[PDB]
């Protein structure tokens, strides 16, 4: 079914949690495939910026350091994932506007 | 005849109707879902029968 | 064990946007710790729905007016888009 | 015992430093020692909890995480 | 070899540990801080190495947002000598006690 | 004959703190919220009860958001409020990201 | 339109919060944080609306959006 | 029923009820609801508690709402649990603040 | 003509014990079983996780009494646990 949606988040092992989800009684059998449909957009939309932030840098393997400051250099991630705290992250440069010496 | 535009003008039903199925074993697989496929006979193996 | 995660999932999906990028273990961790977020936010907020009308069972209409739930306006109008076309296209 | 002042004074000045501080006062050292202290209060007990009702003598990473995201305040990366 | 005006180390550690990226408490004196509040709760417990970096992850990451709060209340309080009432103000408005 | 400032103002505080009868009435209050939804759907009839909810819970966010801003204004050193008290609760609160 | 929030109304809000003593722009700024927060909590509503596939928002649709938000309201049987 | 074969005045019956169409697991132990009827019958205990006793504070004998916000606001831990949810018709405290008081 | 449900004569009869003194306004009562909903459903999903975190589906009392230690404040938990733990006794001891 992954073939016959085209998509690469197997729809097959996101039926098996399901089904194991305590979420219904039944599990229809196209949801799984709009479920992994929306996972593979939202990965593919963390990996551009993930992909950007590896570019400014100039560096090959992408390190969780990116994935920091790729989530906190868009908008729309940062009101999505706000409460949400990644491991080895740090956090953006950021200086204010009267701690430089004038 | 390439300027026997009724001819595409009749086609153009088929092309577009069709095209929701725009590779080979999606195709292979529509039929099997009446091709005598018993159900539950695995994807690759319908696409087999 | 059998210890299930997603790890060559998302190295497709990396290989299929940046193709020659490569990426550490510990993110692919945090990919799959996303990934279970996310699927356990939209889950229960569907079985939240299916309880809010009294529908037992779950069909794609679910998933979808959930991610209009969780996500703001742009994502949400793509991921639809997506789901929308995938769906049709399965 | 006195491991709460085994947090130095340069540490507080150096995540002072990280978060963006310049200038730290004298007074600010043992009261963020508290805040710490209280917090890691709420974390260990429903650790201890989750420890506790899994009848094993270990506290495993994934009972933090869960008692992370029992607070709200969730951590990625360890598995989870 | 010189010294210049306060001020110059400060910017340079801000600059130098935004670049940095991992742990600023040390490992063993919160490992025994964990240990100590943790024996008074059940005794004889046994850990995970990945379980106490996770706390001093949680740790940093609350004391770094508690800190941003702090200074965005001294820099509307035309000040940069933060002070404990500032932390009462920024606890205070969180809710979180 | 006139007053002094603050005998008015605290009186109405304490004249305040007793009624929790809504302040922001009801048919201003309604043509608003019907112009705020009318740009998602045309023409959505409506329930007075989520009428009354939403009455309620905007009356009571309001007092926990000026809570917050008087207790910064007050922090800063000064009596009175002024909108960027507003900003600094409201990005503490995390709303603006 | 926006101007049925009256001055004296905000300044009786202003009297229930704590505050004493108010300055101009506290109004603008008042309308623009009230309009968002209503936004966002209409729009979770309207999307539990549609979900339920009829015209009129339910005060059910408007607790279980403050549910979402984490703002959970009682009084009204959710 | 099995509610006085506990002696509370909460039921087991339907809470055994809700439990399963809720879906919350798969199966349902003996005396789980039972406890929780326990649980549930202890706390509301402590707020009417309060609550009448914000009732003898304004002398009413019908207990109004703002005589519950009060209650639940006065307590330490009921301010903890239930300070995250508004309540309709609720108020807030008495509260002047001394630093706003006049000489 | 659907038939609700709601929780007024058995919160009702609580009242009548602790307080006979003592009236209550029936919007008061909505209130309360809205708050007990709300506590029901919190105590619900915390033995929801209880029971995938532990890889197990058979729901004890165990788990619930663990969610009741987290969910509320201390003290209190340690009141409940003791009326929670004294009911199981005096139902299971007798039938």
């Amino acid at each position: 079914r992954s073939s016959r949606a085209g998509l690469q988040f197997p729809v097959g092992r996101v039926h098996r949690l399901l089904r194991k989800g305590n979420y219904s009684e039944r599990v229809g059998a196209g949801a799984p495939v709009y479920l992994a449909a929306v996972l593979e957009y939202l990965t593919a939309e963390i990996l551009e910026l993930a992909g950007n932030a590896a570019r400014d840098n100039k560096k090959t393997r992408i390190i969780p350091r990116h994935l920091q400051l790729a989530i906190r250099n868009d908008e729309e991630l940062n009101k999505l994932l706000g409460r949400v705290t990644i491991a080895q992250g740090g956090v953006l440069p950021n200086i204010q506007a009267v701690l430089l010496p004038k | 005849d390439e300027n026997d535009w009724q001819m595409l003008e009749m086609l153009k039903p088929c092309i577009e109707e069709g095209f929701v199925i725009q590779d080979k074993e999606v195709a292979l697989d529509f039929i099997g879902r009446r091709g005598s496929a018993a159900l539950g006979i695995r994807r690759e193996k319908r696409i087999q029968y | 064990s059998r210890k299930e995660s997603y790890s060559i999932y998302v190295y497709k999906v990396l290989k299929q946007v940046h193709p020659d990028t490569g990426i550490s273990s510990k993110a692919m961790g945090i990919m799959n710790s996303f990934v279970n977020d996310i699927f356990e936010r939209i889950a229960g907020e569907a079985s939240r729905l299916a309880h809010y009308n009294k529908r037992s069972t779950i069909t794609s209409r679910e998933i979808q007016t959930a991610v209009r739930l969780l996500l703001p306006g742009e994502l949400a109008k793509h991921a639809v888009s997506e789901g929308t076309k995938a769906v049709t296209k399965y | 015992r006195d491991n709460i002042q085994g947090i130095t004074k340069p540490a507080i000045r150096r995540l002072a430093r990280r978060g963006g501080v310049k200038r730290i006062s004298g007074l600010i050292y043992e009261e963020t020692r508290g805040v710490l202290k209280v917090f890691l209060e709420n974390v260990i007990r429903d650790a201890v909890t989750y420890t506790e009702h899994a009848k094993r003598k270990t506290v495993t990473a994934m009972d933090v995480v869960y008692a992370l995201k029992r607070q709200g305040r969730t951590l990625y990366g360890f598995g989870g | 070899p010189h010294r210049y005006r306060p001020g110059t180390v400060a910017l340079r550690e801000i600059r130098r540990y935004q670049k940095s990226t991992e742990l600023l408490i040390r490992k063993l004196p919160f490992q025994r801080l964990v240990r100590e509040i943790a024996q008074d709760f059940k005794t004889d417990l046994r850990f995970q190495s990945a379980a106490i970096g996770a706390l001093q992850e949680a740790s940093e990451a609350y004391l770094v947002g508690l800190f941003e709060d702090t200074n965005l209340c001294a820099i509307h309080a035309k000040r940069v000598t933060i002070m404990p009432k500032d932390i009462q103000l920024a606890r205070r408005i969180r809710g979180e006690r």
